[PDB]
Parts: C-alpha cells; structure tokens; sequence
C-alpha cells in the first residue's frame, strides 16, 4: 500500500481537532429546568459553558434492553444529516420514569425495571445500570465535542487541501464526538472493515480505527487503515456480560479504543451529522444480535446456488473460454455453481453492455450454462462512461441523476465517468428498472450481479474517492453520506433482480462497499487481497468481525487476488474457503490461470475433496442462513460466542465455528504436518469428522495433517444434515435424499434443524412453501418433528441414511411413521469408533417419524 | 418343492444382498455394482447404451441430475428434464 495516499488522523482536520481534546472536566452541562418527559422520550437542553452553544439531548428507553441517545443543535443554521434507510422500523420505545431527582442529577427507571439511567447535569454524564450493576457510562472522560455550524464562507477548519485536492468546506467545522466507558470489559470487536485482529487493539499510541469506505490498492495487514466497508457497531464481551454500541452516522468516523477494575473506553468522532447512538445491553451475545437485528434487519436468505462454489478471474476471455471452464469442471469431476464475468465482458467498460467480439451471443452462452444447471455473474459498477452514444449515460444525464459539484455541473472523474446519485430514491428506481430483461439486453434469469468500486472508487479523486464537497439529493454534501453510497448501489441492484422476475426470484448480489444494513442485500467480500499465507490467515478475523455486526455472507478471494499462489497455498485456500460463507476463487488481470484442474494430481485431488465437503454440507449451510435470516444470529462464529465463560477463547482467530455444530481449524502454514486445535467445553465431546475419534473438552489437541486434511470437529449434542450424492452444481442436488450425522453428547442426546424450500424464490415467505424440521435424539430414539408447522412443501426429498457417532450396537432398529406399517432397518456398526450406520430409512423429510434403537 | 433364486453378490465380494437391493436407490456395494442404474453410489457408473452408435459410461452422480449426458438421453429417466436423442 501507498500510505501517503490516505489521510492519517493528523491529516484529517476534524480528527485532529477532536483527538486534541484530552480527558478532563466536560464543558457541557444539562440545564435541568428545560427537562421534558413524555411516554416515548426525555428531552433536555445541554450548553457548552464557554461558547454558550445550546444542544438538545433526546434520551430514550427502548424495548428489548436498548437505549437511544440523540444530540443535535437546538437552533441550527441548517439541518444536520440523520441517516436514512438503515433502520428497518421506528424502534418500539419503553417509558422512562423519574425515580430520583436533586439539583445535579435525575435517576430514571426504564419501564418497571431493572434498567436505570442516571443523568448528571454538571458535568454532563449518563450512567446505564441494571439494578445496582453499572454497565456503561457516557462522557465519563469528558470527550464529548459538538462543533456547532458557524456562519458559512484553525488550520484546515474551513478550506482544506489533501495532496492536490481542495475541499471548499462551505460549512466549516461541524464534527461530533462522544466517549463511552465499559467497566469490566477488556475485549472489544467489530467496526469492520480493517485487515486486523478479531479482538481490537488499543489505539492510544497510534492511529484510531478509521471508518471511511475506500479503495486501498495492495492493502497491508495488521493496521487500522479504512478499507472498503464501514459498519459502526462495536461489541464488548466479558465472562459476565455482552454489550453493543451502534453509532448511527454515515460520515467519515474515527474510533479510539483505550484500556485501564478492568475497563475499556471507546470514543467515536464523526465529520458531520448528529450524535445518534444505540446502546444494546444484552445481557447475552445472542440478545445483542437480536437487538441489533431489530434495528437494521437480518441477513437476506441467499438463493441456494450462491452458497455453492464460484469460479472467477479478471477475465475469462470470451464465450469459448467460459464454455471451456464450464466443461473443465465436468471433465475433472469438480462441482461449481457459478462462472463470473469481470469488466472485460462489457463494451469498453460501459456497464449493461457486452463486448461484441468476446460475447456476441450472451443469451446463447447463458442457455448453455442453464443446460448444465449453472449460473453466471456479470459485473455492474456505479461509474458511467461519459459517452453520448451510451444510452445509460444519455438517460442519467438527461434526467439530472448524477452527483453534482457545487457549481451544479455533473461531477466527472477523469479516467471520463460520472457517478449516479444512489442517495436519490428516483435514481435507485431507475437503476432497478435497468435490470428488466427488456432493458438489460442479453441478460436472463440465470444471470446475477456483482457491484464493485462502489465506495465510490474515483481514480483521480482524493484518497481514490469522491470530493467531500460534491452535492447529492436534498442538497447534502458527499461528506454527509459517504459510507451509505455503496449500500444504496447494493440495495438498488438487489431490487432490480427481484423486480425483473415480477418479485418472485431471490436476488444474488456481491458488493465491495457496505454499511450497517448491508446484510439485507446480499454478500460482501474482503476486496483485493494477496496470494500470501498471512492473507489466508486474516480471512478468519475479517469475516468474523463482519459476522459479529450482522454481515453473515462474507468471504475472501480464494487463492488471493494479487500475485500467483504456490499450489500448496492454493489448496489450503480452497479448504479455508470451503468452510467460509461466500466461496469464490478470483484473481487479478496479470496472474497466471488457476482453474483447479491445471495443477498436478495431488493438488487437484485435495481441491476436489474440499469442494465435495462444501457441496455435501449445503443443507447445513442453508439452515444456518435461514436461522441468520429469521433471528439475526451469525453463520460463522468466534468460539467465545459459543463459550462465553471460557476466557481462553476470547482472542482466538485461527479457528471458528459454523452455528453450534462444527468447529473448523484450517491449515494455514506452508509445510504444516499438524495443527494445535483447541476443543472447548467442560462437559463437551467433539468428534473428528474424518476418523470419528471422540475427544473430551476442554483440551488442546495436536492433530496430524496431510495436504488433503481439513481439521473439522462435530460437537456432541448436534445433528448435521448432508447431501452425500455430490453432483456438478447445487441445482442438480436440491431434490436429493439427506444423510443425518448425529453426534451424541455424553448424556446420549442430540438435536439439529433443517430448512428446505425450492432453493430460489420468495415462496417460503409469500406462500409458506418450505419445511423447517427438528431432529432430536434422546434415550434410544431419533425423532423428526416440525419446528414450524406453518411451512408445508411438496418435495421428493427423503432420509437415505443416519450416521450415529457415540452409539453402542443395537439388537434391532425400528422406524415408525404415520401412514406406514412399522419398518425394520438393517444397520452396520464399528465397535472401535462406536459409529452406527442406519440403512435406508426411506421416509419423506416432510413427515414426522421416529427411529428406535432396541437393545433386545 | 419350490427352489429359491440365489441372492446378488457385489462384483468386489464385499456383500451379498437380495436382488430387491439392486437398483433400489441406496448404495450397498463398496464398488457401486448394486446401483448401475441410479445415482446412489459415489463410485458407480451408468452405461449409455446409445443404440446404433458408440456406447459411453458416465458417473452415477450424473443419473437424473437434470443434465443430458448420454446422447440417447437414458441417464434422465425421472428428473423432469426430457432429453432428446442426439446420437446422430
Ligand atoms: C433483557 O435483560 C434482562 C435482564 O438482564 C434479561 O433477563 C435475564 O436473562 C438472564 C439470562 O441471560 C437471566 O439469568 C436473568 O435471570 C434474567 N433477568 C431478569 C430480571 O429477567 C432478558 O433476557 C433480556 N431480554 C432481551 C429480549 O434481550
Ligand atoms: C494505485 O492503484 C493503481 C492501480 C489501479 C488500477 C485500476 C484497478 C481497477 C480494478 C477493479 N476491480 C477491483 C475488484 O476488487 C476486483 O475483484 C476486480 O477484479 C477488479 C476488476 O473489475
Ligand atoms: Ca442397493
Ligand atoms: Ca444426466
């Protein structure tokens, strides 16, 4: 990376001004005579003792253990930005009652308790408690700073230059900032996107973490530089409790983290807008996930194919190359659901077009892929070539839908191109309509989309993005809206794919840039990584930081984007990627071809094995995504989420869990012959899924590995569903029989769910056409029951096999199901591993049934 | 009185099963020899008879996968993809 192209805090005048304020007595005080209390909010005026500027605090108790704090100017020269379209609803409130009051303090009870809020007038402070336990303090270090809007027109407070770019800054200094104290918290996470550790570092002696969507060429590791996306949500975990802080601000934001009896302090500093913060009081991490999901929504349910394997590069040359790649997967018995078309497929990077030499017959190419039951993804970026012959440009120019400069002319980034104003709802409607099959000529139902460079990336712009003083819908400046620009591109594209099908088909859109709420629109990836071992390692903490803040559909380019990976690294990357939510191999223009059959046989075989593992686990992945969509729980999880009292798991980032059932420790070092696997849980057992060897927790196991090894353990007490008949794509498999893998707990019990639907439409929601089954094992009986009786589905899917780990040899196996006579199943048992295989149950997955193991 | 027919033995000698477990859509033989007509075995093969032309073998996982693998279309017999004969 070239660090000189990106501002450090000292080079961002508002960060330098805010950060220069050091801990001390706050000049802000609440004027308690102005206090007003209603059923939905408490309001009170605050005053800066020196400047005499008046602010208004709107304090609200909310349902589901949350508190909202909003601070704005009492009499502003002009309205300040308030983030739209991120919140899914107006949050239901909880009544605040005065339970104590003196000349300097007011104690408020939330509903009928146990939560309480103490407002201190001088210096202004808020304390949040549950009964007598102090959870969080606000402005404890006196770092609140609210720069009021001065008469429009010291160093860099007004006009400001960065390199050769001048920001005219018409409104001058308007930054806002506030600090929070977390007693008992030593571990904090979130605020992606940074190529850094899962457990966030203290920023005291260096740079704060930066949240400003930026295109960072050849980004480096273990540093706080802002990357492509920004989710201003921070989670705090201890043995005793979980808390979350959601700072709803779309402007450039810097986050300072400091430690201190153990306590972590967090400071947020934003360029513009209001102070709008949600405190999510848990108490469990799952309660924090539900709290945050109630505010910004849940992960969109991916169509099943998008959970398969994706093959990409910059670029497949032409139709013949795409068809050869497609045929290559089949000739080498490697499954693949999607083939991707990067920027060279279009007519000279005019999006929604096709190069007439490379792709003369796109509908025919799509029909060929459809005959193989595969899909294609085409790239569509939010920069429009300034060309009078280009219909998209002509329409956007004619309708005035581009981002403008202050003089009212359409902004042009030279290399020229204009930028549609995705903050304008009419522009988003126009964009969505461009995805109709009539408008996007050459597109078909098996064509999906990739939104790249949507930070927006502007080659000749400051920090490779848009000028701060560009003008958007409603007269807002680019500085006010920056971090939601990408999200709007993602949202409008997803809406386009839904609309083109008449509202029936679920979308699939991959986006580079993102914000809070982006989980509602599709997948994201960690951008332009590098073909190196440390970038393979960092894919875990980066996608975990994303999972914690609601973005479950995350991945990193398999093999690395830049440079040529050695074959061993490519194998380990396929193994890692096979156990991550978004699974795509991708590569830069100047790299050698790396389709997996180009390697020597040993490497091809290890890659095929990884692909087979992923495809067989599709029913499990689909069920975890359904649970993310319904509950807001992450798909990929840090171990501390499942073991909140195990302090040894709090910083782990070389392993992760999928739901509560699988623990994964991918090999991530060249020449490794073993891995140290931490298997947590005081009364827990773990089964090595390859050998069926049982291991008791808590322990660190040194597991031997070969090139084809993927260290995966199933937790005792779980039931994992698989499609053991691996075919060429997920569409081929989606009506096939299921094998249930039952891992018995030490108490001889297990449970697990399975979600099934048609794999691609909204029929599960509009017609309740789906199944949600619960499988439960206890005593010597395995039972299938409905986990949601509203869901009905006509399906040929049946149970072909049951594999029970930790079981003794029965004398007889009996299956009962309504409408059939009692059945006797044959079985096989390995006494060394205590693995029992039940042959061909033969029952519909839609039916209730029971299998009883008789000791007879 | 009545003599019973003998059971099926896997071509690899790993098991002996009644002929009702042959093409019963469950894999009983380690070599896949009990399921030549279905997608049940991970190492099985399906024979494209391609009457009049060169016969071909395909992977068992390509039986009723909804994709036309045999030129005679016999690999797709219960999938909802109706394959045309393209052997010529
Ligand atoms: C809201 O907060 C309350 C209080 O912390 C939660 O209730 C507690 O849940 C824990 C388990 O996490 C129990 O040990 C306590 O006994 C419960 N306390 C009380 C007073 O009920 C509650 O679950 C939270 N609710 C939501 C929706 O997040
Ligand atoms: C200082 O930088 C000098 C070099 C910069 C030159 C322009 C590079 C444009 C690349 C755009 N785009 C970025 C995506 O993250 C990739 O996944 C994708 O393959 C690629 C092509 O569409
Ligand atoms: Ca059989
Ligand atoms: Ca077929």
């Amino acid at each position: 990376v070239d660090r000189s192209n990106f501002k450090t805090c000292d080079e961002s005048s508002f960060c330098k001004r805010q950060r220069s304020i050091r801990p001390g007595l706050s000049p802000y005080r609440a004027l308690l005579d102005t206090l007003q209390l209603g059923p939905d909010a408490l309001t009170v005026h605050l005053i800066h003792e020196v400047t005499k500027v008046l602010l208004v605090l709107e304090l609200q108790g909310l349902q589901k253990n949350m508190t909202r704090i909003r601070i704005d100017e009492l009499e502003p020269r002009r309205p300040r930005y308030r983030v739209p379209d991120v919140l899914v609803a107006d949050p239901p409130t909880a009544r605040l009652s005065v339970s104590g009051r003196d000349d300097n303090s007011v104690e408020l009870t939330v509903a009928e308790g146990p939560y309480k809020i103490i407002l201190t007038a001088q210096p202004f402070r808020l304390d949040l408690l549950e009964d007598r336990s102090l959870l969080l303090s606000v402005n404890a270090r006196g770092l609140m700073a609210f720069e009021h809007q001065r008469a429009p027109r010291e160093p860099g407070a007004w006009e400001e230059t960065f390199k050769t770019h001048s920001d005219s800054k018409p409104y001058g200094p308007t930054s806002v900032g506030l600090d929070f104290s977390l007693p008992g918290m030593e571990h904090v996470y979130g605020i992606p996107e940074h190529a850094d550790s899962l457990r966030l570092k203290v920023t005291e002696g260096g740079e704060p973490y930066r949240l400003y969507n930026l295109d960072v060429f050849q980004y480096e590791l273990n540093n706080p530089m802002a990357l492509y996306g920004s989710v201003p949500v921070l989670l705090a975990h201890s043995f005793h409790r979980d808390l979350g802080i959601f700072w709803l601000n779309a402007a450039e934001t810097w986050v300072d983290i400091s430690s201190n009896t153990p306590q972590t302090d967090i400071r947020w500093m934003s360029e513009s807008g209001i102070i709008d913060v949600f405190l999510m009081l848990g108490p469990s991490v799952f309660d924090v996930f539900r709290q945050y999901a109630s505010l910004t929504g849940t992960q969109a349910l991916p169509p099943l194919f998008s959970l398969g394997y994706h093959q990409s590069r910059w670029n497949y040359r032409d139709e013949a190359d795409v068809l050869e790649v497609d045929q290559g997967f089949d000739d080498h018995n490697m499954p693949c659901d999607v083939i991707w078309l990067d920027i060279e497929h279009a007519d000279g990077k005019r999006y929604f077009t096709w190069d007439p030499t490379r792709f003369p017959q796109p509908l025919n190419m799509l029909e060929h892929l459809a005959s193989k039951r595969r899909k294609l993804v085409a790239i569509v970026d939010p920069h429009i070539k300034v060309d009078s012959g280009y219909r998209v440009h002509e329409e956007l120019r004619n309708h005035g839908l581009y981002v403008k400069t202050r003089d009212g002319s359409d902004y042009e980034g030279w290399c020229s191109a204009s930028y549609p104003d995705f903050t304008n709802p009419r522009m988003r409607a126009w964009w969505s309509n461009m995805f109709s099959f009539d408008n996007y000529e050459g597109s078909a139902p098996n064509l999906y989309v990739w939104n790249d460079m949507n930070e927006p990336s502007v080659f000749n712009g400051p920090e490779v993005t848009m000028l701060k003083d560009a003008v958007h819908y409603g007269g807002w400046e680019h500085r006010d809206i920056h971090n939601i620009y990408g999200l709007y591109v993602h949202m409008a594209t997803a809406d386009g794919l839904i609309q083109r099908s008449g509202g029936i088909e679920r979308p699939f859109v991959l986006s580079r840039a993102f914000f809070s709420g982006s989980q509602r629109f599709g997948a994201v990836w960690t951008g332009d990584n590098t073909a190196e071992w440390d970038h393979l390692k960092i894919s875990i903490p980066m996608c975990l930081s994303l999972a914690l803040v609601g973005l479950s559909f995350c991945g990193a380019d398999v093999g690395g984007f830049f440079k040529n990976p050695e074959p061993e690294l490519l194998v380990r990357w396929y193994q890692m990627g096979a156990y991550q939510p978004f699974f795509r191999a991708h590569a830069h223009l100047d790299t050698g071809r790396r389709e997996p059959w180009l390697l020597a046989s040993q490497y091809q075989d290890a890659i095929r094995d990884a692909l087979f593992q992923r495809y067989s686990l599709l029913p499990f992945w689909y069920t975890l995504f359904y649970q993310a969509h319904k509950e807001g729980f992450p798909v990929m999880r840090p171990l501390w989420v499942q073991y909140p009292e195990d302090m040894s798991t709090f910083s782990i980032e070389d392993q992760f869990m999928l739901g509560d059932a699988l623990l994964i420790h991918p090999v991530s070092d060249a020449g490794a012959h073993g891995v140290q696997v931490y298997l947590p849980g005081q009364e827990e057992v773990w089964y090595d899924i390859q050998s069926y060897q049982k291991h008791h927790g808590p322990q660190t196991l040194y597991l031997p590995v070969t090139l084809s090894s993927i260290p995966v353990f199933q937790r005792g007490g779980t039931i994992v569903p698989r499609w053991m008949r691996v075919r060429r794509s997920s569409d081929c498999m989606k009506d096939d029989p299921i094998t249930l893998f039952v891992a018995l707990s030490p108490q001889g019990t297990a449970q697990g769910e399975l979600f099934l639907d048609d794999g691609h439409t909204f029929n599960y929601q509009t017609r309740h056409e789906f199944l949600l089954r619960r499988f439960s094992f206890s005593g010597s009986t395995l039972v299938s029951s409905s986990a949601d009786p509203k869901g009905h589905l006509e399906t040929p899917i049946w149970i072909e096999r049951v594999v029970i780990m930790g079981a003794g040899k029965p004398a007889a196996v009996v299956l009962q199901t309504k409408g059939s006579p009692e059945s006797r199943l044959s079985f096989q048992h390995d006494p060394e591993t205590s693995v029992l295989i039940l042959r061909k149950p033969g029952v519909s997955v839609a039916s209730d049934w029971s299998i009883h193991l008789r000791a007879s | 009185f009545y003599e019973e027919s003998k059971p099926f033995t896997c071509l690899d000698g790993t098991a002996t099963i009644p002929f009702d477990q042959v093409n019963d859509d469950y894999c009983d033989c380690k070599d896949g020899s009990d399921e030549p007509g279905t997608a049940a075995c991970p190492n099985g093969s399906f024979h494209c008879t391609n009457t009049g032309y060169k016969p071909l073998y395909i992977l068992s996982s390509r039986v009723n996968d909804g994709v036309c693998d045999c030129c005679d279309g016999t690999d797709e017999y219960n999938s909802g993809t109706v394959c045309e004969n393209t052997c010529r």
